[PDB]
């Protein structure tokens, strides 16, 4: 396989120049500045024919994959931002090439393969969900690459209170306004209980979405 | 076995580069895993194809990939390699090796042609 | 995860606690036991494989001149063999056994060797069971019972009652059961 | 065994690519006008069998949110060039987080086309792409030939009878023209060289507005502009 | 490859006048569970060849597949009956495979025994080998053969070879009571002695015994039987 | 095998055949002029009339900028010129990245000649059919200008021309040229030789384009001429 | 005429040309003859001598115990093939500790013939070899430039091969079940008929192999005795 | 006329002259009969061009090989290309039982070999394979099946096929009676009669030296086995006695 | 010289290797019709061996002769052309379907498969290294919106949408004929339109090929919303349709 060597030589990728210098520096015993851990309370739920995600900030957690796919991240900010940009642009390129509505299953598969390729190094938890031809679908991606179609998901540092509230006050065929009220009953309660900012609500409809960054 | 082969070449210290600490043992660290990040995936793909469909499919795929890759510019100016992207079906996908960049220093262009294709 | 499987007459049944069952094929089924991401990845790969051999197994010309889920492929015309799926699963698990580790139980019907129930533990540990197959946590607490009531050709209703009792005892120390027959498959959930 | 089949002939002229230009001379017309409030691209799509789905045979395609593309040549080269142009657009998007400028994409496609003309054992392409777009630097309308040379055009026509079509466009074109007048001039130029009766489903028109995304006009809109 | 999970206990192989007799116990202990008691331990590569193991089931099954394909390659390019490889060839193949895995630091967790007959002057069933479905002939010890392959690729030849827990104490009984050219009854009694002390003096052993004979007739799979 | 072009192959007597035909392409392009002056380096060019609808504003297809202190111009195929100028930009910026200094023009023309010689000698692909006029300023030797070709040869030039009617431009430059020449005199000489090569008495403003590189205040600054200043220069030329 | 330019082009009759020219190159080589019996295969042959000052060019090469061959064509192809079968025999006796099947070696070299005549930028071997052995029975094999291996009771290559073929066919029945001395006498008479030029110690290459006798070229004294025996 | 000098190049009227050069070469090479019977199958290989060569050992040159001791494969083209394709069949069965543990079904094998032979007939530098290969097998439940890939890469299911010299005459001879009901033990006499009659080179003496056989039927438990000479010789005597009269 | 040998543009365009491949496809004269209805898509071909050096014989299982194949489960295809090239293109389409199913996690679409095969044939045409596949396919499939889709490509690589088309010899005038049948369709339950499209396709093949077309020389297959799985209709049902048409 010589052509793959040619492809590797011509194309770029992850450069690895400063491994040894960092090994010497960490072995010599000096503390280095920490990462921006943007892991806060995030949740989502499968409402009546529309996914309703939730998060909290002024870092807007609600990120855009497609006109009918939004997501919320929890972990390292750079990993979440780059992976979200990659997924959004991959789906956009597929939509341009294939000319079909985006599907949540394709996003789930791509995120699962990408996170499974890096076993635990990429701290990246995403609660991606949206509406496709098969209706609304919400997923619970983990940093080990294990998706699961749950009726409602709550991840983050203060995920316990949000998950408990959702398990207490979840019902099928719920109204969109009741969905927003339950979303605050999870996220706002988790903010005031767990050790912030402004809540974020965005209903993911099949078309004509809406984002509410000053939700509360 | 490993570590190249001594042949009394007598040119061990070059004026372009210095030997690595591991020479060619290639100790398993993150850069080593990222080096064999695309070769392993295509090995898995050829395994799947030539298993389920027959090894002639893997033969046709390798010859097509080598033929389209053989159609490229000389070393120096970067080659688009569009036909390779069509054959390997990576034109639809954008991946980490497509974006990002490595800036690259001491070798004259003629030494690169000698190193690339053995002249 | 308590995954259970017993072979009755003219069909097999399998069960799991609570999505451990996955439809690799209409006439083949598998339950998972191990890590989440690894078990999803291997099941996706084997789903792709078994679908691919189902696609390629169609012969050239014309021949043969609760939810209920009759096979579209009549007479097992081009259904892949369960043994082939189980052994390629063995090969993939064994080639990556230094890091990949799952305990999958397999089951299905085939025209050649009839009803079958295979087991795939950690590493390449294939073994064909003609009577029953159980693994996972808490299996020993039910294991003697699995060697208690199975006579030789105990029947469908007895198997339903017995596997319900086994899964209930294992859980005590939502049930869902898939039965696979020559003509159809039925998946049904007992609360 | 790698050698170049596109070799400099006696008296130069790089004859192989010139044969590709003959294919560009034998292709259906595909024009475009850069208006003061937008940019327009138009084409003549044929009805060879009368059983074709008019939607399926696209010629005026979209790369980015404000970048269209039309061609005059064989369809496969258009498809692969479109796919690689899209991949380069998303590559710029991840590299820099913005819509790709028209000049950069035109330069990249010109480099790729020249690469294929120069590369050993592969023939040149058989189409003349016609890029259009809008960006912070205003409107843009370029034309990548099989030779790879790119020209910053304002109103151009490529295909059969391209000289007469360009002369007709130049006779009735001005720098300050509205989007509607530009569309009418495009329709008139397409109807000038058709060799038949022009009507619905025989042309496709794409327009990129001063601020709206690049939209391909539907059949009803094209029929309305026809009247 | 990483470590033992599903392991057997032992297998006892001896020679006698008409051929080799080798006996497993059909056990696959899942650490401390004893899930299975009907596992096929002793395989059959072809006529006049048997490959027993004592260790990880996956490594043994992979070696079984490798030896089976070597036999199918052999049959696929067969002209005479003498072209069949002897047990020495298969034994050297298993030794080389174990040595190669030892070099790679991917050890095969098994203790293999390769047994059979390295000649065809007695039997004539290999001219017409049938893969998918009289009286015993005496065979000299020289024409018989049995071998061993360790974790580290160590190999040798002997009259009687044992693996696993049998290597400690059952080897003493074998050295005490083994005689040249024994009768089938006395040989089976010695096997019963070895396996009853294995059953009594081990936890992972079993009493549901397998017996298989390698004689001039070929490979003969005697039925399972519980020890007395 | 039977379809081999055999590019990298000597002629019967002494020459590479394709390299000659490439040179003939250089003899069949729009004329490009290059000059050295006491306060800059002038490099004009003649625009081929593709059509009147070409966007004249900001479509300088002859002269290009390789670096903040280096520019060039072409007299051959523009598609090859784009890639070669891109590679020249990459080498200049990599030199500035590694060594932390502005690229000397001699090294840059040596490297682009190495590109053209690699296509001349190595492999079987056809050579690069374009000739450059790289010129600029550096502290080593002040103002400089060079003339590369597909054969890889290069040399300095106080004043030179390439393209169609290059002999007439060289003859005009031989007579009217001085060492202590101001920028305006060099621009007027560029207008005169361009008009002589084009055979027209009055140069047409739309049919030409000009540029220069001034080193005022110890800082390099390239200026590319637009239509208004071209018209002013032509008006002053005709009035003198 | 036009289709012989490359070794991947067949004529209108469906026939190679480069392979046929390799066969003609084998036909241009010197003579060699080998005869088997019940448990003994003699392999004799001439040895080319360019000039009186030059000593003869050695033909026979021993590959392994009970394995030795004779070249009848290009020397470099013979050297490469001898090296390959030497490596194969030594590798088989190394890894498995047993003698290699002669059929497997013959099939492997004929496979290499197939690979080297299949692809372009390659040429078939201009040499034919007697892959003779006593793998529990006397055998003589022959691999052609086209990928193919054949087996005979006796054989001749090039020069006056017609005379040797006629003599061997005439006396084919005496060759089976005969003593070693009679087999040596018949093979040397066949080589003498090939000469039609006389056999001497230098140019003759008598070699004997069989039961309780590995491959070993006979000494000068016994060779002189045999050439005296055939002479009278 | 230029287009015929390369397999890759297309003729002006859409017919690759190189492929018919393969067909002519195989048609001017050794013949190969095979057919189906009630008990099993029978494939025959006749070596007529060896009649001049009176040097070959008794029945040593065999053109009929087997895979897995279940499948028969034979050919008529050049020996080396056929052996390469045979080793490819062995490798395919090897990989199949390695990675799936089940014996390769026959349609899988013939399809993969068909695309493998075709995989050389679309490039420029590799010599195209010159071999027409007949694969066959027989099962008790499935009766029998005989495939035949042509050198172009065209696989068709045949009840009976003949390839090589005098192939039309042999196919005419086989079609005289329905051989589905005729047993494998009795068809040897008819095959002997056809090769003695259709082929001019084969005299009475050459029938035993330069002919090969193998069945797959119930007598050998549906597995590969060559005919023992004690079975061939009475059939040879009966055929010679019938043809002499 | 050698302009017509390799895939070279030649004077005044007209890449001639593509035309020779198209003519080679036409020389096989296996007419195969495809028709698209409403919630149904019938594909019909001829069970005849392609024209070549060899000839058909009585000792040949004619059921094995076939030109219609399955890509994965729902999207079928019908290559007409050379024997090896047709099945090679079938395997290439299968490989593209496997790529899509493995990467994107759902079944491939007919349009995406057609464009991918068109791109691969484009790579074959532009590169003179490899011979062009002389086999024109005819792909059908049900989209995610539960609508039929008919598609076709050529050795040129012109993937385009269709509603009724034909591949093989005499494809020029037949374009009119199918349109007339669609005129009959211009002037209902699922089974009703299924039966109507099936008999219309059989009548189209009867009018084009112009002979009786006995039941042992037709292979019919349909993908509809009722079933959605590519299945070949049995011989007796084809005979019933033939008798009903007459």
């Amino acid at each position: 396989l010589e052509y793959i060597n040619i492809l590797k030589e011509e194309n770029g990728g992850y450069n690895f120049d400063n491994l040894k210098r960092n090994e010497i520096l960490k072995e010599k015993g000096v503390k280095f500045p920490q990462f921006r851990k943007t892991g806060t309370t995030i949740c989502g739920l499968v409402c009546q024919n529309a996914v309703i995600l939730g998060a909290d900030t002024n870092c807007s957690k609600l990120h855009y994959i497609s006109k009918n796919i939004w997501c919320a991240g929890a972990g390292v900010a750079g990993d979440l931002e780059h992976t979200t940009l990659w997924l959004q642009h991959n789906v956009e390129l597929h939509r341009l090439n294939t000319n079909t509505q985006p599907r949540v299953s394709m996003c789930v598969s791509r995120l699962t393969q990408e996170l499974f390729k890096y076993q635990g190094y990429k701290v990246c938890a995403i609660v991606l969900g949206g509406v496709d031809v098969n209706g609304p679908q919400l997923y619970g991606i983990h940093p080990h690459g294990s998706s699961c179609l749950l009726p409602f998901t709550a991840l983050g540092s203060g995920s316990l209170n949000a998950m408990a509230v959702l398990e207490a006050k979840y019902r099928d065929n719920m109204t969109i306004e009741e969905g927003k009220n339950l979303v605050c009953e999870a996220i706002c309660a988790g903010i005031f209980n767990d050790l912030g900012g402004n809540v974020d609500i965005c209903v993911i409809t099949k078309d004509s979405y809406q984002h509410i960054r000053p939700y509360k | 076995n490993y570590l190249e082969k001594l042949n009394f070449d007598f040119k061990v210290k070059d004026v372009v580069s210095i030997r690595d600490i591991n020479l060619e043992g290639k100790e398993k660290n993150i850069e080593t895993f990222h080096d064999t990040i695309l070769l392993n995936e295509e090995k898995n793909f050829l395994k799947r194809t030539g298993l389920i469909y027959g090894s002639q499919e893997v033969y046709k795929n390798i010859l097509d990939r080598e033929i389209v890759s053989l159609s490229r510019r000389l070393p120096g100016i970067k080659s688009s390699l569009l036909s390779l992207d069509i054959v390997r079906n990576t034109i639809d996908r954008i991946d980490s090796y497509e974006y990002m960049e490595k800036i690259d220093p001491l070798e004259p262009l003629s030494e690169i042609i000698e190193k690339k294709m053995n002249i | 995860t308590t995954i259970i499987g017993i072979i009755y007459d003219n069909g097999v049944m399998l069960a799991c606690d609570s999505r451990k069952i996955n439809r690799i094929n209409e006439n083949l089924y598998v339950c998972r036991s191990g890590a989440s991401a690894h078990s999803q990845k291997i099941i996706e790969i084997i789903k792709h494989y078994c679908v691919s051999m189902k696609n390629e197994n169609r012969k050239k010309g014309r021949f043969h001149e609760k939810n209920k889920y009759f096979y579209e492929d009549k007479f097992n015309d081009y259904n892949p063999l369960v043994e082939n799926v189980a052994h390629i699963t063995k090969k993939i698990i064994y080639t990556n056994n230094n890091f990949l580790s799952c305990a999958l139980i397999f089951g299905g019907y085939d025209k050649i060797k009839k009803q079958q129930l295979y087991a795939v533990n950690l590493n390449g540990s294939i073994i064909e069971k003609h009577d029953f197959a159980v693994s996972g946590s808490g299996s020993i607490y039910i294991q003697s019972y699995l060697q208690d009531k199975y006579k030789k050709f105990m029947t469908k209703k007895e198997c339903f009652n017995l596997i319900l009792n086994c899964v209930k005892y294992a859980m005590h120390n939502l049930i869902r059961i898939v039965n696979i027959t020559k003509s159809f498959v039925e998946e049904f959930t007992v609360v | 065994y790698s050698f170049s089949l596109t070799t400099f002939s006696p008296t130069g002229k790089l004859v192989q690519i010139e044969y590709a230009l003959n294919r560009v001379s034998s292709s259906s017309p595909a024009l475009g006008i850069r208006a003061k409030n937008g940019v327009i691209i138009a084409t003549e799509k044929k009805s060879p069998n009368e059983l074709i789905e008019e939607n399926s045979i696209f010629k005026i395609q979209q790369i980015s949110e404000h970048i269209g593309i039309v061609y005059a040549g064989m369809p496969g080269d258009f498809r692969v060039l479109l796919k690689r142009a899209r991949k380069e657009a998303i590559r710029y998007s991840l590299q820099y987080g913005s819509e790709i400028l028209v000049k950069e994409l035109v330069k990249i496609i010109a480099s790729i086309v020249q690469e294929f003309t120069q590369t050993g054992g592969v023939r040149p392409f058989g189409l003349s792409l016609l890029i259009c777009g809008v960006d912070v630097y205003g409107y843009h309308l370029y034309q990548i030939d099989p030779s790879g040379c790119y020209f910053n055009w304002m109103a151009t026509c490529v295909g059969k009878d391209y000289q007469n079509n360009m002369s007709f466009l130049e006779k009735r074109y001005n720098k300050d023209i509205e989007i509607e007048d530009a569309i009418h001039t495009a329709i008139l130029t397409l109807k000038e060289s058709y060799e038949g009766v022009l009507n619905e489903k025989n042309i496709e028109i794409g327009v990129a507005y001063d601020n709206k995304p690049f939209k391909i006009l539907t059949q009803n809109e094209i029929k309305d502009y026809l009247i | 490859t990483l470590g033992p999970v599903v392991t057997g206990t032992s297998v006892i192989a001896i020679k006698y006048k008409h051929g080799i007799m080798i006996a497993a116990d059909r056990k696959a202990s899942y650490g401390s569970y004893a899930k299975f008691q009907n596992v096929e331990r002793i395989f059959k590569i072809n006529n006049k060849t048997v490959m027993g193991f004592s260790g990880e089931l996956a490594d043994a099954q992979y070696l079984h597949e490798l030896l089976t394909r070597k036999n199918i390659n052999n049959l696929s390019e067969k002209k005479r009956k003498e072209d069949m490889y002897t047990p020495q060839h298969y034994h050297s193949y298993v030794s080389r495979v174990f040595y190669v895995r030892k070099n790679r630091i991917d050890p095969l967790f098994n203790n293999i025994i390769i047994a059979g007959i390295n000649s065809q002057k007695y039997d004539n069933n290999d001219d017409n080998v049938l893969l998918y479905t009289e009286e015993y002939k005496e065979i000299h010890k020289d024409d018989l053969y049995i071998g061993f392959v360790d974790m580290h690729g160590t190999n040798f030849c002997d009259d009687y070879i044992t693996t696993g827990y049998a290597r400690y104490f059952a080897l003493t009984l074998l050295r005490d009571h083994y005689k040249d050219n024994m009768t089938e009854e006395e040989a089976r009694i010695l096997i019963n002695e070895c396996l009853r002390i294995l059953y009594f003096r081990d936890a992972t052993s079993s009493n549901f015994i397998q017996i298989v004979k390698v004689t001039s007739k070929g490979v003969e799979y005697e039925e399972p039987y519980i020890l007395p | 095998r039977r379809y081999d072009s055999r590019t990298t192959t000597f002629s019967p007597e002494g020459r590479l055949y394709q390299v000659e035909y490439a040179l003939e392409a250089i003899n069949n392009a729009s004329i490009t002029i290059g000059l050295i002056t006491k306060d800059g380096v002038i490099l004009g060019a003649d625009k081929v009339f593709i059509s009147k609808l070409i966007d004249k504003a900001n479509n300088y297809e002859k002269i290009y900028k390789i670096d903040k202190h280096i520019f060039c111009g072409v007299a051959g195929l523009n598609a090859d010129a784009n890639i070669l100028i891109n590679q020249s930009r990459l080498y200049a910026q990599r030199y500035l990245y590694n060594y932390n200094e502005v690229q000397p023009v001699s090294q840059l023309v040596v490297q682009i000649c190495d590109i053209k010689q690699s296509y001349t000698q190595y492999g079987g692909l056809r050579p690069y059919g374009v000739s450059f006029l790289i010129g600029g300023y550096d502290t080593k030797d002040g103002y400089q200008l060079y003339h590369t070709d597909p054969s890889g040869n290069y040399s300095g030039w106080f004043a030179t021309a390439i393209g169609t009617n290059n002999l007439t431009a060289s003859s005009v430059l031989k007579q009217e040229w001085k060492n202590d020449m101001t920028l305006e005199e060099g621009l007027l000489l560029a207008l005169k030789t361009l008009a002589k090569s084009t055979d027209t008495e009055i140069p047409k403003s739309e049919k030409i384009e000009l540029a220069y590189l001034t080193n005022k205040d110890g800082e390099v600054y390239q200026k590319y001429l637009t239509e208004k200043e071209i018209e002013e220069l032509i008006k002053l030329y005709t009035q003198k | 005429n036009l289709y012989d330019t490359d070794n991947i082009i067949y004529s209108p009759e469906g026939r190679l040309y480069q392979v046929e020219y390799a066969s003609e190159a084998i036909k241009q080589g010197t003579c060699a003859v080998a005869i088997k019996s019940k448990d003994y295969v003699v392999v004799s042959g001439l040895k080319k001598c360019i000039s009186k000052l030059s000593f003869p060019q050695e033909k026979i090469f021993k590959i392994d115990d009970y394995i030795g061959i004779s070249m009848s064509g290009i020397t470099s192809d013979a050297k490469v093939l001898t090296k390959f079968m030497q490596n194969e025999c030594l590798s088989h006796k190394f890894l498995y500790n047993e003698n290699i099947n002669i059929e497997s070696l013959v099939r492997s070299v004929a496979d290499k013939y197939q690979k080297n005549t299949q692809k372009s930028s390659k040429r078939a071997f201009g040499v034919g070899l007697m892959i003779a052995a006593y793998h529990n029975e006397p055998c003589i094999f022959e691999t052609r430039p086209n990928g193919s291996y054949f087996e005979y009771d006796a054989l001749s290559f090039g020069a006056r091969s017609h005379a040797s073929k006629t003599y061997l066919e005439k006396n084919l029945h005496l060759f089976e079940e005969c003593s070693l001395e009679e087999l040596i006498l018949h093979c040397l008479k066949a080589l003498k008929c090939s000469l039609s030029s006389e056999l001497t110690i230098s140019n003759t290459a008598l070699a004997v192999v069989g039961k309780n006798h590995p491959w070993q070229e006979i000494s000068s004294l016994q060779l002189e005795e045999y050439l005296s025996k055939v002479k009278m | 006329a230029g287009y015929d000098l390369s397999v890759s190049t297309f003729s002006p009227d859409g017919r690759l002259y190189q492929v018919e050069y393969i067909y002519k070469s195989i048609n001017n090479n050794n013949t190969a009969l095979c057919l189906e019977c009630k008990d099993g199958i029978i494939c025959c290989c006749i070596n007529s061009n060896m009649d001049k060569n009176k040097m070959i050992k008794k029945n040593s040159y065999n053109r009929i090989y087997h895979v897995n001791n279940n499948i028969i494969i034979t050919y008529s083209g050049f020996d080396g290309d056929a052996r390469n394709i045979i080793d490819r069949a062995r490798s395919e069965a090897n990989t199949y039982y390695y990675n799936f543990h089940t014996n390769i079904p026959l349609h899988i094998l013939v399809n993969r070999i068909s695309l493998y032979i075709h995989a050389y007939t679309l490039y420029w530098h590799m010599r195209p394979f010159a071999a027409s290969i007949i694969i066959s097998s027989f099962n008790e439940k499935d009766k029998g099946d005989i495939y035949c890939i042509e050198p172009n890469g065209a696989c068709y299911k045949y009840s009976g096929i003949v390839i090589g010299k005098n192939k039309e005459m042999f196919k005419t001879e086989i079609e005289k009676k329905d051989y589905k009901d005729i047993n494998v033990r009795d068809a040897i006499e008819d095959i002997y009669k056809f090769i003695l009659t259709s082929d001019d080179h084969m005299n009475k003496n050459n029938l035993q030296n330069l002919v090969n056989f193998s069945w797959i039927c119930k007598e050998s438990s549906y597995e590969f086995q060559n005919i023992h000479e004690e079975i061939l010789t009475p059939a040879l005597n009966k055929a010679v006695e019938y043809i002499e009269k | 010289m050698y302009d017509r040998h390799l895939t070279i543009f030649s004077p005044d365009g007209n890449l001639y290797q593509i035309e020779y491949a198209i003519k080679a496809v036409k020389n096989t004269n296996i007419t195969s019709v495809g028709v698209k209805g409403e919630n149904c898509a019938v594909i019909i071909s001829q069970k005849k061996m392609a024209t070549q050096y060899i000839s058909q014989d009585k000792l040949l299982d004619y059921n094995n002769i076939t030109n219609i194949y399955n890509i994965t489960d729902e999207i079928g295809c019908s290559m007409v052309g050379m024997p090896g090239d047709c099945l090679s293109m079938v395997y290439k389409a299968r490989s593209e379907a496997s790529e899509f199913l493995y990467s994107n996690g759902y079944n491939v679409n007919a349009e995406t498969l057609c464009r991918n095969i068109c791109d691969k044939i484009q790579v074959y045409t532009q590169h003179a290294y490899m011979r062009l596949h002389a086999c024109s396919g005819m792909i059908i499939g049900i989209d995610e919106n539960n609508k039929p889709e008919l598609f076709k490509f050529d050795p040129s690589g012109f993937c385009a949408g269709y509603r009724a088309c034909v591949i093989g010899n005499k494809e020029q005038e037949s374009i009119s004929v199918l349109e007339r049948l669609l005129e009959k369709r211009k002037k209902e339950t699922i089974d009703e339109d299924i039966r109507n499209t099936t008999i219309l396709a059989i009548e189209a093949l009867q009018t084009i090929l112009a002979f009786d077309l006995k039941a042992s020389e037709i292979e019919v297959a349909i993908v509809s919303t009722k079933n959605r799985n590519f299945t070949q209709i049995s011989e007796k049902e084809i005979d019933n349709y033939l008798t009903y048409i007459a």
